């Protein structure tokens, strides 16, 4: 059996930007009668741990990304449009 | 046809200030996030500040919190960025940008940005 080394687990789990699948509607919760397809988008977002219950990983640099998303009124048609989201370029551990 | 008209850049000494403005036409800014990004020598684009003029919700880069302040006058369809207590690292090209809030129908342009204003912080 191939056990992952301590330092490897340790560096890999530490606070940093990681590809994260983000629910669109949670970002933009405003027209409750419409659904999006896909309902979630792939965004670089801070994740991982700080190994101190008093610190949290949080973005310190951000940037826009713009994607094509279908909007759907459920028995009507689906239409193409565009939406823009924030990615996290940089993360760090900061007091809670 | 959208235009973003940018003004307010220039050269200052540390601790100094500038006020950027971005006067939009061809759309209503209340329909958008409007704000600034910046690109410094050998760095990627970074969001500096943004405002949703429909309710005045704002967001800021961590590095400018407490120094910069974004606002909007919807009757002039214009946004402003007050930049206080400037440092050397703020040296960049600052671009006005917007994108339509939420979902924007179809294939037309949903996100755009300006020519840029230069901001230098020296001495």
């Amino acid at each position: 059996h191939e056990v992952v080394k301590f330092m490897d687990v340790y560096q890999r789990s530490y606070c940093h930007p990681i590809e994260t699948l983000v629910d669109i509607f949670q970002e933009y919760p405003d027209e409750i009668e419409y659904i999006f397809k896909p309902s979630c988008v792939p965004l670089m977002r801070c994740g991982g741990c700080c190994n101190d219950e008093g610190l949290e990983c949080v973005p310190t640099e951000e940037s826009n990304i713009t994607m094509q998303i279908m909007r759907i009124k459920p028995h009507q048609g689906q239409h193409i449009g565009e939406m823009s989201f924030l990615q996290h370029n940089k993360c760090e551990c900061r007091p809670k | 046809e959208v235009q973003l008209v940018e003004s307010g850049g220039g050269l200052v000494q540390p601790g100094g200030s500038l006020r950027l403005s971005c006067a939009a036409s061809g759309f209503n800014i209340k329909d958008t996030y409007i704000g600034w990004v910046r690109r410094a020598p050998g760095k990627g684009e970074e969001l500096v500040a943004r405002i949703y003029p429909t309710n005045g919700y704002t967001r800021y880069a961590d590095s400018v919190k407490g120094r910069f302040t974004i606002s909007a006058d919807t009757s002039k369809n214009t946004a402003y960025l007050q930049m206080n207590s400037l440092r050397a690292e703020d040296t960049a090209v600052y671009y006005c940008y917007y994108h339509y809030y939420g979902w924007h129908p179809g294939y037309g342009l949903s996100y755009s940005s300006g020519q840029g204003t230069l901001v230098t912080v020296s001495s």
